[PDB]
RNA sequence: GGAGCGUCGGGCCCAUACCCGGCCGUCGCCGGCAGUCGAGAGUGGACGGGAGCGGCGGGGGCGGCGCGCGCGCGCGCCCGCCCCCGGAGCCCCGCGGACGCUACGCCGCGACGAGUAGGAGGGCCGCUGCGGUGAGCCUUGAAGCCUAGGGCGCGGGCCCGGG
RNA sequence: ACCCACCCGACCCGUCUUGAAACACGGACCAAGGAGUCUAACACGUGCGCGAGUCGGGGGCUCGCACGAAAGCCGCCGUGG
RNA sequence: AGAGGGCGUGAAACCGUUAAGAGGUAAACGGGUGGGGUCCGCGCAGUCCGCCCGGAGGAUUCAACCCGGCGGCGGGUCCGGCCGUGUCGGCGGCCCGGCGGAUCUUUCCCGCGCGGGGGACCGUCCCCCGACCGGCGACCGGCCGCCGCCGGGCGCAUUUCCA
């Protein structure tokens, strides 16, 4: 029941949202791992420049 | 037993400012000696200014401080704000000013210094003038803030213009019934 | 230096002295003025009733200008419009007493509120005791009492009343200092009457204690003084 | 002769007894430690004629004699020997204590400098 | 920080803070925003005017692409430019008129809110107001179309 | 400088005690041992401290001595008094009193200085 | 010959009610204190000339704008000094200025103190874990538990003594 | 503070209620567990930094991670809100 | 084993025994006391001392005052030098300094109308002596006043400890 002079909100919560929640705690070691994959492709094409073409 | 209503016994007035920062609170100790020592009011006015909150003391733009110091008769005066003084990028010529704030921005700073101006602190105040001679005390727009926008009289009644909590406004959230004469009644 | 600072000194210590014992024999010479005037008036009503009798006529005498109001009646189950007239002649508690002035609204304003107050016309002595053993005046909002005449002259110095007989001879007689005397004094908070009250619902003509007390008010004052 | 204190004020106390709580007579669950009642009929709340008596300000001692022992001291609890220098300034007005958890070797070291120190310890012959 | 929340004050207290007579329920009134014609019908009229309707045509395919026209004032027009540009003006015995590329400083239209100072410039700009147009012209300015 | 300071050190010092309604303050040149901006020692630029020696006999005083902040290895310089005790009030006061130096600590560290004289005797039977 | 009824007179009994006094807390004081003479408050002092027991010739007003605990006081000899408080020695020290000052502290007056549902504030009340800190405690005895012991705090609870 | 004796007071706590000691309901006693939490959207008030600007989201560069999946930095310091 | 094979500590409800008290208005509670117990703090008088002063018993040294050395505080014409800020002078570093610019020059160079490095211009940060205002708690070396410490001269009406 709204009351007093808010928003009029439309929160999207109606759904099983809790099975679904994706949680990032993987991102600081998925940024190592991407930081290492890079690493090893530089090292991979030597003289080559590590962006690419 | 004593007929006094007691809903207004305790006066909600502010006593002490709720910050824990040390040199607000080492200005509020030396401003405190000059209100119950000095008979001027213009210590008493910076020390219930420097009480209050952050929302409650405006920034003071450069632009209209220059404006209220080239009122006639304030030559050789300062200006004395108990907030912050914001530089404002659309004024262009600055004249010699005399600025006592808490903070200055980098840019106001920078401004005043490069015309000529002088940046005072509250410290530097109190040694220059203790009683406040010479001084205008000047404050920002109050009522400036996008919050008092949503308050006072009702959206949603005639004679009323309050900003209605919107969480995006456009054609389909709003000026429907209620606000249009064709969809029943419009305010 | 030193020395013209200390004779500087003495010379200011000896200018308040002289000055405190002028108003000092000031403050005597008025009372001595005050008790003229008292056994003058009260010496020339009897000259008055006097010379009424010798003839076949009568001396009718004032109303009072002054009387003294008491509530008798506590604040439990009290009447709003009541509760208004006692809050703004200043009777908060039972047994409380203030001096009121004699006009058409304050005999309406009394005959409204009649059932919860003893109200009488005192005399010089009430005022003595009323003044001098329930001193208590409002300085800077306080109930200070009156233990120095420096207190009357530092709050009503601008209005002519500078001690004790001066407040006592304005409450008394009547003047243009009335409003500004009876704002300094708080209401006398008197104790409970010595030797019980006869009923406290009923008006004073049918044997109560309420109403008006226009001469036996001096003895309620006694009891609760 | 013992430790005397700076000054000897008669300590007046308004109430000495425990303020128990409701009904702690009746049930062992309902221990002595004080709760205020709160129900919609309750003889304590509402305060009826000869009950237990609720602890309201008015059974304040007074602040000269607050935390006041009788014999006119103020504890310290102390627990080595580098807090006995802490009231070496003030042995006319407050009293050394001794915890409970310090061992009786430093026990005799802490009692001996109080006494060098001339501070007055409530509790001197405890462990030997 | 639970130290500090209303529930430690609330402990020993029976209703929570919540009122005794009628009580902390489930959904008193319906969930969320619950009968909008009915029993709410007040707070949503005067709160919330307009909120029930239909207004306007429907633009289906919809996007910011087309309608983005960011707006600048001439009061804000020596900002976007560095200030040895309004330095070195009125001088050099030339009216020497500066350009400003508004596109290039991030904006399309130009407005005329606010006081222009005493210089000539040329303002580089896709769309222009009128009233800004009478400022520059009547302080000695050129106003050039871009696209 | 030295209110800043004493702003921060107030209620976060590692030398302040608490625990059954007395704030002491336990550093070397406190004496009254108050957490009070009078009595303290670490902070101010002039500071006296009264202090008993290391071999059992006299009191050691330590006088701060203005001529480098941020080095305090030479901030305090420190004088032993073994005397008749009379001359070691007298001169603990002409210490104080005649080199102007901070006449606020002077009786209190007359006490703590006859105080410690008081320490140092045998003391029961 | 009421301990009944009706009209009454003295004395007497007490409630958390009223008066006075003691304590606690809340609120108010343009509250006081970073250090001074000052209580209806209506000044101090260099600096040039004449020089003086004379001094401002103002309301039976009953009084403040003014007088007799000195203003030329005293000493050396008509003239000069009229001196500093490392100390005039004083109810006030304009010479530095606590025992009283964790200024988020201390202190001084005045009024008030009921309470459900509810709201706010302070907890040096209590539990658990963490970052700092106590040259912290401890097998010369930790936590826990019992106690007809000593206590403190209004209270939540806490500190010791014995096993 | 342990027990007993006397005088006066004194009906059993919580709840629904206009009203509870109730012939209204729950309740033998004791120990442990036990009930306003977390995310998002807002609104208002407060604390802090900067100020017509503000924020770095996301990503990238440095340390091999004890402390670390911390911290520091960015012609990305503004793509974007 | 006061840890004895479901055994670390072993609470409450409940039960048994011993000791004490009591008992016909069910038990239990609040306020005020009284009595009896278990322990605590004294005490063969606890009058507790902390200063100053007088007297009769004692006593080692030193203070009062000078000499030599060391350390500290305060400061003058600011004594001389570093250091330090506000202005003025050499626009001197500007190339024997980097950065940034939406101010010009492609009078230039390189990689091919563009990018970078040059050249002036502006803004931001520095070198040398001299003056004034605050010598500013950012430092010294001399000089003066004062204080403290060490070693001697200081023989006893001074000086300090026990009773
Ligand atoms: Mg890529
Ligand atoms: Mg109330
Ligand atoms: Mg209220
Ligand atoms: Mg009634
Ligand atoms: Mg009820
Ligand atoms: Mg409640
Ligand atoms: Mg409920
Ligand atoms: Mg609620
Ligand atoms: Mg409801
Ligand atoms: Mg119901
Ligand atoms: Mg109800
Ligand atoms: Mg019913
Ligand atoms: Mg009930
Ligand atoms: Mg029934
Ligand atoms: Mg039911
Ligand atoms: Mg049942
Ligand atoms: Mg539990
Ligand atoms: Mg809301
Ligand atoms: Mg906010
Ligand atoms: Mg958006
Ligand atoms: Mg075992
Ligand atoms: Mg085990
Ligand atoms: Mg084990
Ligand atoms: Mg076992």
């Amino acid at each position: 029941a709204p009351s007093r002079n808010g928003m009029i909100l439309k929160p999207h919560f109606h759904k099983d949202w809790q099975r679904r929640v994706a949680t990032w705690f993987n991102q600081p070691a998925r940024k190592i791992r991407r930081r290492k994959a890079r690493q090893a492709r530089a090292r991979r094409i030597a003289p080559r420049p590590a962006s690419g073409p | 037993g004593v007929d006094i209503r007691h809903n207004k016994d305790r006066k909600v007035r502010r006593k002490e400012p709720k910050s824990q920062d040390i040199y607000l609170r080492l200005l509020v100790k030396l401003y405190r000696f000059l209100a119950r020592r000095t008979n001027s009011t213009f210590n008493q006015v910076v020390l219930k200014r420097l009480f209050m909150s952050r929302t409650n003391r405006p920034p003071l733009s450069l632009s209209r401080m220059i404006r209220k110091m080239k009122l006639p008769g304030r030559e050789g005066k300062t200006a004395v704000v108990v907030g912050t003084i914001t530089d404002d990028v659309r004024v262009q010529e600055v004249p010699k000013l005399k600025v006592c704030a808490l903070r200055v921005s980098s840019r106001a700073r920078s401004r005043i210094l490069k015309a000529g101006g002088k940046i005072l602190t509250f410290d530097q105040l109190a040694l220059d003038s203790p009683k406040g001679c010479g001084t205008v005390l000047l404050s920002g727009p109050r009522k400036g803030r996008e919050v008092y926008r949503h308050f006072g009289k009702a959206p949603g009644t005639p004679h009323s213009h309050t900003k209605p909590y919107v969480r995006s406004k456009g054609r389909k959230f709003e000026r429907a019934r209620g606000r249009r004469a064709s969809r029943g009644y419009k305010n | 230096n030193f020395a013209e600072l200390k004779i500087k000194r003495l010379r200011k210590k000896f200018a308040q002295k002289m000055l405190r014992k002028a108003r000092r024999k000031l403050i005597y010479e008025k009372a001595k003025h005050y008790h003229k005037e008292y056994r003058q008036m009260y010496r020339t009503e009897i000259r008055m009733a006097r010379m009424a009798r010798k003839a076949g006529n009568f001396y009718v005498p004032a109303e009072p200008k002054l009387a003294f109001v008491i509530r008798i009646r506590g604040i439990n189950g009290v009447s709003p419009k009541v509760r208004k007239v006692l809050q703004l002649l200043r009777l908060r508690q039972i047994f409380n007493g203030t001096f009121v002035k004699l006009n058409k609204a304050s005999i309406n304003m009394l005959r409204i509120v009649e059932p919860y107050i003893a109200w009488g016309y005192p005399n010089l002595k009430s005022v003595n005791e009323l003044i001098y053993k329930r001193g208590y005046g409002k300085i800077n909002k306080k109930r200070i009492a009156l233990t120095d005449n420096a207190l009357i002259a530092r709050s009503l110095g601008k209005y002519g009343i500078i001690c004790m007989e001066d407040l006592i001879h304005e409450i008394y007689t009547v003047g243009k200092r009335f409003k500004e005397a009876n704002n300094f004094l708080w209401p006398f908070k008197l104790s409970s009457p010595r030797g019980g009250m006869k009923k406290k619902t009923t008006h004073f003509v049918e044997g109560e204690d309420a109403g008006n007390r226009e001469d036996q008010i001096n003895r309620l004052i006694r009891r609760m003084n | 002769a013992a430790l005397r204190p700076l000054v000897k004020p008669k300590i007046v106390k308004k109430r000495t007894k425990k303020f128990i709580r409701h009904q702690s007579d009746r049930y062992v669950k309902i221990k002595r430690n004080w709760r205020k009642p709160r129900g919609i009929d309750n003889r304590v709340r509402r305060r009826f004629k000869g009950q237990i008596l609720m602890p309201n300000i008015g059974y304040g001692s007074n602040k000269k004699t607050k935390h006041m022992l009788p014999s006119g001291f103020r504890k310290f609890l102390v627990h080595n020997v580098k807090e006995l220098e802490v009231l070496l300034m003030c042995n006319k007005s407050y009293c050394a204590e001794i915890a409970h958890n310090v061992s009786s070797k430093n026990r005799k070291a802490i009692v001996e400098r109080a006494a060098q120190l001339a501070i007055r310890v409530t509790n001197p012959n405890a462990r030997l | 920080p639970s130290r500090l929340r209303k529930t430690r004050k609330l402990r020993g207290h029976v209703s929570h803070g919540h009122g005794r007579i009628g009580k902390h329920r489930k959904h008193p009134g319906g969930r969320g925003n619950a009968g909008g014609m009915h029993h709410h019908r007040i707070n949503f009229d005067k709160y919330h005017p307009g909120y029930f309707g239909k207004v306007g045509m429907r633009h289906y395919h919809l996007k910011r692409n087309q309608s983005f026209c960011p707006t600048v004032n001439l009061d804000k027009l020596w900002t976007l430019v560095s200030e040895q540009t309004r330095v070195n003006a009125a001088k050099n015995k030339t009216g020497a008129a500066p350009i400003i590329d508004v596109v290039r400083s991030g904006y399309y239209k130009v407005l005329g809110k606010g006081k222009l100072p005493k210089q000539p410039v040329i303002v580089k700009a896709k769309f222009f107001s009128r009233r800004a147009e009478e400022k520059i012209k009547g302080v000695g300015g050129a106003c050039v179309l871009v696209a | 400088s030295a209110h800043l300071q004493w702003m921060v050190v107030r209620n976060c010092s590692s030398f302040l005690i608490k625990r059954n309604k007395q704030t002491y303050s336990t550093e070397p040149n406190n004496l009254k041992a108050r957490n009070s901006f009078r009595y303290n020692g670490l902070i101010h630029r002039k500071t006296v401290g009264v202090e008993p020696a290391a071999d059992g006999k006299g009191v050691v005083v330590v006088m701060k001595r203005r001529s480098g902040q941020r080095k305090p290895a030479t901030s305090y310089v420190r004088t032993t008094i073994n005397k008749n005790a009379r001359a070691t009030l007298s001169s603990i006061r002409h210490m104080i009193r005649k080199n102007k130096y901070h006449p606020d600590l002077r009786m209190a560290a007359i006490r703590r200085a006859s105080a410690i004289l008081r320490s140092q005797k045998p003391v029961m039977v």
